[PDB]
């Protein structure tokens, strides 16, 4: 079939430099900072437990609840109980503050906690200070908010108001209260809040309150739990959740646990591989993954990450809050936390506690070996299912802090960072979620891990977190991660795509700052990067060149490094290189190198000097971006040498000459952005102002890269995406359009009389391009491009080519016909440029790219099997642009003085056959030497070749006709022509159609004969005709006169 | 830090 010629068939100017425009993505407001670190230098400890006597309010029972602290009072003594007591809470408070000032009163009275209180604020003044408070041996508080105490003799409890409380303590505090009715302290407190605030007229958020019960409720009197039960929960949370769990009826699934076997639980609450430990690191990533998920973003910023000690106290507050929820009782807190008691991750807690002490008889007994939790690992595993199709910005994971927990450890550390890349990969989104979660310490601190096996995955999030946020430099810099990625950068083993990943994270952390410049300059980047220049990777030498480009940046002491190395000497290299991008990226980076001069000696002149002939010759570019650059290059130049320009520019009104002819060839660009860049920087000149400075977007536009994910599959590759579908109909479409098209001619040639529409056109219509498959064909004017169709009949576009009025479109063509195609439109004078969008309902017109071509008209040659475009006119140079490097390849020579009138090729050979106005019809080879390219020349005509088309068929036939009208039929292996012929003794126009062998003349006196390669007579239609037309695969024919009439012909 | 990385060489 002819399918498979339609899919090997490159793209021309279908990329993201040519659809996307280049600029930079705007950032992000990133408000994942931590604002302020709090620190609980001091706690207060204040415990009134009234050893040995109860409260009148409350009759206890006989066997009551004896248990404070995990000490029984009676049994030691109520001095010795009390003492015990307290060393102990500070104990276990200390497990989690062990750097705090614990100032512990025991029974106190109120100028003992005055003092207590008062000191503790004036060693602190600006930092929290925890105040905890048990309520245990004292009379419930009052509605009027006060709070009970001893006196002297302890023969009666005193109050003590929560007004003179807080007016001792300061706006930086937290409270933890455990009493009966500790929802009343809250509401005083508050309230007293509230009457300071009033009264300031004519701190609220700031302290913080944990309270054991509401107002109404009272404290559980259970025999077998604690007497200190908020306080337990708060402190010793893995302990009190063991002895509650192995009191619900869910002990029943799990025969032979007993409290007496907790007791005797191995491990330890630090060593994470013991159970003990590994129990409490289940559980502070479950209460972490709890608080994630129901608290929002900001108060879980403000409690559970601004300090250690509170995000503790609330991490065990959730615990506190589902324990207690069971008898009755509801802790209360200063920020409303929604209710966390039904979350499903109490289910995962229960069912991890269960398989870890199911093995525990077997450890206390028998002496078995542990075997690690599975908890890790299914939460990873379950994090891997979301991200399998977590493409869709869904309710976001609900393993992030599982993910941040186990990040922690080394057991699944390369996993926990394999699947934070993947995260982080979905998007944007997905970065500056994680960093709201808090990652950003722990992945910084993992960068002093000498690991090997963690740089690829590091690197990667790095790439990511600084694509996204670009504020982590100052971070990198400070904690000498730039030392670990100049390690990653030197590694040639290490895969290419990470090295350019940590390229990029240098570019980035280099980028507009002055510390990490220089301490990338002392890490020896310059070199690092000179090594990895010639790398075979794009993407790699682009970011490489960007990389030094941003490290001279404003820099004297790396320019002088990059001379001492020779940096712009390796770097004139990437001038050449065939990929655009890394033109641009080295374009960017002399012009920084340039722009840095700062008045040195001679030599720096020098070395400007060649820096500026060395991109003087980049000139004839084919990538608007690249010359673009390259008048932000010319613009640091003019910006160093302002006062020499000046001189030059008032002398006409030699170096710096020949720069500003540069940027007057810059000036007259076919591209309007380039062409307004360049007019402003020569506007900034005249009238001599730092405003005049310009950046281009190319080196953002490029860091955007990184923030599109890139593991995912491209959509091309998708077999059932709308694009590939709408493709292949596309592609059946034109194979249907050949077959019918063969079939038509397989039936013969009839006499052509049908005009299917006769218009008027506003210029007169220069040169006829038909569409091969959909029916639109182009017109240009003298001033405009009408596309018309003769199906529906009508108008659909308007252009206005932009070619000055001295200019005119010479040639035209269409790029990648068989699907989404473009217009190729090349003006007498060199400019071509590319349409797209030109016959669209919901689409305007857009310019893909432009270059000046050279520098008869112009004539134009486009290959779309190989992608080469051949430009020819008035000079004796044929030029071969390349489109997929957009640089000109080869510039065969002439060798004759006339111009070169028509041109066309050979499809699968280099057959590059020329019409010329003195008559002379040559065919070049561009296999052999430019020297040797020149295969046949032949001379019988003298006049102006109006067309020497060629046959698309093997044995080409060069059907070159002159305006005396003879018409002699060439072959490339004869030196002498084969057929001769004489139509028309004045001819104005011609066209040749490669499947029909129909030569379509026109004549002055309206004749339009129609004749076929043997010469007979076929039509002579009866109406200058200036444009002539035939569809590369219908028989249509397009005639336009001298009066601005289009018509399209076909044979019945 | 909120947490104790741990292992970190």
């Amino acid at each position: 079939e002819a399918d498979l010629t339609d899919w090997n068939l490159p793209l021309a100017f279908m990329k993201k430099r040519h659809c996307e425009k280049i600029e930079g993505s705007k950032s992000l407001a990133q408000s994942w900072r931590m604002k302020d670190r709090m620190k609980t230098v001091s706690v207060a400890l204040v415990l009134c437990l009234n050893v040995g006597v109860d409260p009148p309010d409350v009759v206890k029972t006989t066997p009551c609840a004896r248990l404070e602290c995990w000490i029984d009072p009676l049994s030691m003594g109520p001095q010795k109980a009390l003492e015990t007591i307290g060393a102990n809470l500070q104990k276990q408070y200390e497990n989690w503050q062990p750097r705090a000032r614990y100032k512990q009163s025991l029974d106190p009275t109120v100028d003992e906690v005055k003092k207590l209180c008062t000191s503790l604020r004036r060693n602190a003044k600006e930092e929290r200070v925890l105040f905890h408070y048990n309520g245990h041996g004292v009379p419930r508080p009052t509605v009027n908010g006060e709070v009970w105490v001893f006196n002297k003799n302890y023969t009666q409890y005193i109050p003590l108001s929560i007004y003179d409380l807080q007016t001792w303590m300061g706006s930086p505090s937290i409270f933890v209260y455990d009493c009966s009715n500790a929802g009343l302290i809250v509401k005083s407190f508050k309230q007293f809040a509230l009457q300071r605030e009033q009264e300031l007229e004519v701190s609220m958020k700031n302290c913080i309150q944990l309270a054991a019960c509401e107002a109404t409720e009272l404290l559980p009197m259970i025999p077998d739990l604690p007497a200190d039960l908020f306080t337990s929960c708060l402190t010793t949370p893995i302990k009190i959740a063991l002895r509650w769990f192995c009191m619900q009826k869910c002990v029943s699934l799990v025969p032979g646990v007993t409290l007496d076997l907790i007791e005797k639980i191995p491990g330890r609450l630090n060593d994470r591989r013991t159970p003990l430990g590994e129990l409490n690191w289940i559980f502070t990533a479950i209460t972490d993954t709890i608080a994630w998920n129901v608290l929002p973003r900001d108060l879980f910023q403000k409690l559970f990450r601004q300090d250690l000690l509170v995000a503790s106290l609330f991490r065990n507050f959730l615990l506190a809050e589902r324990i207690m929820r069971s008898y009755n009782c509801t802790p209360v807190s200063s920020p409303r936390l929604p209710p966390t008691y039904m979350h499903a991750m109490w289910q995962a807690w229960d069912l991890a506690v269960d398989i870890c002490l199911s093995q525990l008889p077997t450890i206390i007994e028998e002496g078995t070996a542990f075997r690690h939790s599975p908890f890790f690992a299914e939460q990873l595993t379950a994090f891997q299912v979301w991200l399998t199709m977590g493409v869709e910005n869904r309710n976001p994971p609900e393993q992030l802090p599982i993910v941040l927990q186990v990040l922690l450890s080394q057991v699944h550390r390369l996993r926990a960072l394999d699947l934070l890349g993947r995260f982080l990969d979905l998007g944007p989104w997905a970065v500056s979620l994680a960093l709201s979660v808090g990652i950003f310490p722990y992945v910084l601190k993992l960068l002093q891990s000498s690991a090997r096996e963690l740089r690829p995955l590091l690197v990667f999030i790095w790439a990511k977190i600084l694509a996204v946020d670009s504020s982590c430099q100052a971070d990198l810099v400070k904690d000498n991660g730039h030392k670990y990625f100049l390690s990653v950068l030197a590694d040639p083993y290490m895969p290419a795509e990470h090295r350019t990943m940590t390229a990029f994270i240098l570019a980035v952390i280099v980028n507009s700052y002055h510390t990490g410049q220089e301490a990338c300059l002392q890490g020896n980047l310059i070199a690092i990067c000179l090594e990895q220049l010639n790398d075979p990777h794009p993407l790699l030498r682009q970011w490489v060149a960007i990389c030094l480009g941003r490290i001279w940046q404003n820099f004297d002491s790396a320019r002088w490094c990059g001379v001492r190395d020779s940096a712009h000497e390796k770097l004139y290299s990437l001038l050449s290189d065939p990929i655009p991008e890394v033109r641009c990226a080295a374009v960017f980076a002399l012009g920084t190198f340039v722009g840095n001069s700062a008045e040195r000696t001679d030599h720096s002149t020098t070395i400007d000097h060649n820096v500026a002939m060395m991109l003087a010759q980049l000139v004839s570019d084919g990538s608007p971006m690249v010359r673009k650059e390259l008048v932000v290059a010319l613009s640091h130049l003019v910006v160093q040498y302002e006062s020499n320009f000046c001189t030059v520019a008032l002398q006409f009104i030699s170096v710096y000459t020949q720069i500003w002819r540069v940027l007057l060839h810059l000036a007259a660009d076919p591209y309007p952005e380039v062409s307004d860049v360049a007019m402003k920087v020569l506007n900034s000149i005249a009238y001599k102002f730092i405003s005049a400075t310009v950046q281009t977007g190319f080196c953002d536009w490029s860091a955007r890269y990184f923030a599109q994910p890139v593991m995912k599959i491209p959509e091309e590759h998708d077999l059932e995406s709308q694009i590939r579908k709408e493709r292949e109909w596309r592609f059946l479409r034109n194979s249907r359009v050949r077959r019918q098209a063969q079939q038509v001619i397989q039936k013969g040639i009839t006499r052509l009389d049908d005009q299917i529409f006769l218009n008027r056109n506003p210029g007169v219509p220069s040169v006829v391009k038909f569409h091969p498959f959909t029916p639109c064909i182009a017109v240009a004017d003298k001033d405009s491009i009408c596309f018309w169709d003769w199906e529906k009949g009508e108008k659909l576009d308007y252009f206005h080519n932009g070619n000055p009025r001295y200019t005119r479109v010479t040639a035209m063509e269409y790029l990648n016909g068989q699907d989404c195609s473009l217009l190729l439109t090349a003006t007498d004078d060199g400019a071509i440029r590319v349409w797209k969008n030109f016959a669209d309902l919901e689409k305007n017109p857009e310019m893909v790219t432009a270059w000046q071509g050279l520098s008869a008209g112009m004539v134009v040659d486009w290959e779309q099997e190989t992608g080469l475009l051949m430009s020819s006119g008035d000079v004796r140079i044929v030029r071969i642009w390349d489109t997929d490097r957009e640089m000109k390849v080869q510039d065969i020579p002439t060798g004759a003085d006339s111009c070169v009138t028509s041109l066309s090729c050979d499809s699968h050979r280099s057959l590059i056959v020329a019409g010329l106005g003195d008559g002379s019809i040559r065919v070049y080879d561009r296999r052999m030497a430019l020297s040797e390219c020149r295969v046949m020349t032949y001379r019988e005509h003298t006049a102006w070749v109006v067309k020497a088309s060629l046959q698309k068929r093997p044995d080409g036939h060069i059907v070159s006709v002159s305006v005396n009208g003879d018409v002699r039929i060439f072959d490339p292996r004869m030196p002498e022509s084969v057929n001769v012929l004489q139509i028309v003794k004045g001819l104005t126009a011609l066209d040749i159609h490669p499947q029909a062998d129909l030569i379509a003349c026109g004549s002055v006196n309206q004749f339009t004969a129609i004749y076929n390669s043997s010469g007979e007579l076929i039509n002579n239609i009866k109406y200058a005709i200036s444009c002539l037309a035939f569809h590369p695969h219908w028989p249509h024919l397009a005639v336009g006169s001298n009066d601005y009439y289009i018509s399209v012909y076909s044979v019945e | 830090r909120v947490f104790f990385m741990d292992d970190v060489e």
